[PDB]
């Protein structure tokens, strides 16, 4: 006639909830989740008597103060979001070359396979939020599935849908922090206003988006002051252990017989306008990792989006 | 106060908000401007991406700033 069952929003912290047989658990409860199954449009049985459940919504108030230390501020839709996608992506496999782990292809995943295999060559990097982070712990681990659906829930990202991999992976470094130094600073300088540095530190001083190469970051540039007269703007200072520099596809020819800086880089196949298709590359010879798929080339014609530097010690007199 | 957001065609568009004003609302401006759906929309400043979780102050925009729109990709 009636159950109790554990509810749970964190697997720490559990209350006895009553139940009967009369409605559904979304009608008594909630949204709930049973090992990792959405049962919210079932009627409770005596099978799951005591078990414990995975609440999504119409949480208490200390469920929702330890969601939101648990996952930062997020919206009421979220928690539903990456325990639907954790189930979605549960077939989803990794494929090892050379101990290297790459993301096989599967509904669309794609763009998730570029993400993940620029964020491993990250280092010294990590995620402020507790759940992030130790979903990130267990990806370097060997076990992927919260990492890859946490962060398509914040991504707001929908299983079996393209998706645009620059987005996500910026998206997901914005919630991250370095483990060790780095300094970027800019100068900024117009006869009449003066001279103005723009400071970045941490995680901030490695990403850049609008420029794909060291050359055009450190260039000069060129516009008007707000007074109206002739404003300069010039990269001064760069410390990084890394440098990650994104933009929009554009063509070119990347080539190991001329011994390029950057250690990888991810390329967008086919038309801007619809759907295409990510790879992600390295060079070790270009390896390029399409979803699983692994070759070699000397030389490649390709769109590059995301391009990976090593550290950057760089300074400059600005004269 | 008044912004300006470039995109990749080259028409220059200018928008008046707040700087109490989130990402969100600003996306909701460009909704009302060129019809592009906020969904699809990525907004460039100083070279960082804008996340909707934040506001214009939050980044430090204020007058006569100019953004970057880039649409967003299907791969
Ligand atoms: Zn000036």
């Amino acid at each position: 006639l009636t159950i109790e069952v554990l509810v749970t929003v964190d697997g720490v912290n559990f209350r006895t909830v009553v139940l009967n047989n009369k409605n559904t658990y979304r009608s008594q409860l909630g949204c709930v989740f049973f090992n990792g199954a959405d049962i919210s449009d079932t009627i409770p049985d005596e099978k799951q008597n005591g078990h414990s459940l995975y609440l999504a919504d119409n949480l208490t108030a200390d469920e929702t103060k330890a969601l939101k230390e648990l996952y930062g501020p997020v919206d009421p839709t979220f928690l539903h979001r990456f325990y639907s996608l954790k189930a979605a992506v549960h077939g989803w496999k990794m494929v090892v070359c050379d101990k290297v782990r790459s993301l096989k292809l599967s509904d669309n995943n794609c763009y998730l396979n570029a993400v993940i295999m620029t964020l491993d060559l990250l280092k010294d990097i990590k995620f402020v939020i507790p759940a992030l982070q130790h979903a990130f712990m267990k990806h370097k681990g060997g076990d992927s599935t919260d990492f890859i659906a946490l962060i398509m829930a914040y991504g707001n990202c929908t299983f079996g849908a393209p998706d645009d991999a620059s987005r996500l992976l910026h998206t997901v470094l914005a919630k991250a922090e370095l483990c060790c130094s780095a300094r970027m600073v800019w100068r900024e300088w117009c006869n009449v206003c003066g001279i103005k540095d723009v400071v970045l530190q941490g995680l901030k001083a490695c990403c850049y988006v609008g420029v794909q190469t060291v050359e055009d970051l450190r260039a000069r540039m060129t516009y008007v002051c707000q007074c109206g007269g002739e404003r300069h703007r010039q990269l001064v200072e760069h410390t990084t252990p890394w440098l990650l520099l994104s933009g929009t596809p554009n063509e070119k020819l990347v080539t190991t017989s001329t011994a390029p800086d950057f250690v990888a880089f991810n390329v967008f196949q086919g038309i801007e306008t619809a759907v295409g298709h990510y790879v992600h590359a390295r060079l070790k010879l270009i390896l390029k990792f399409d979803s699983g798929t692994v070759s070699k080339t000397s030389d490649w014609k390709c769109k590059v989006t995301d391009v990976l530097f090593p550290g950057q010690k760089y300074s400059s007199d600005c004269n | 106060m008044q912004i300006f957001v470039k995109t990749l065609t080259g028409k220059t568009i200018t928008l008046e908000v707040e700087p109490s004003d989130t990402i969100e609302n600003v996306k909701a401006k460009i909704q009302d401007k060129e019809g592009i759906p906020p969904d699809q929309q990525r907004l460039i400043f100083a070279g960082k991406q804008l996340e909707d979780g934040r506001t214009l102050s939050d980044y430090n925009i204020q007058k006569e700033s100019t953004l970057h729109l880039v649409l967003r990709l299907r791969g």
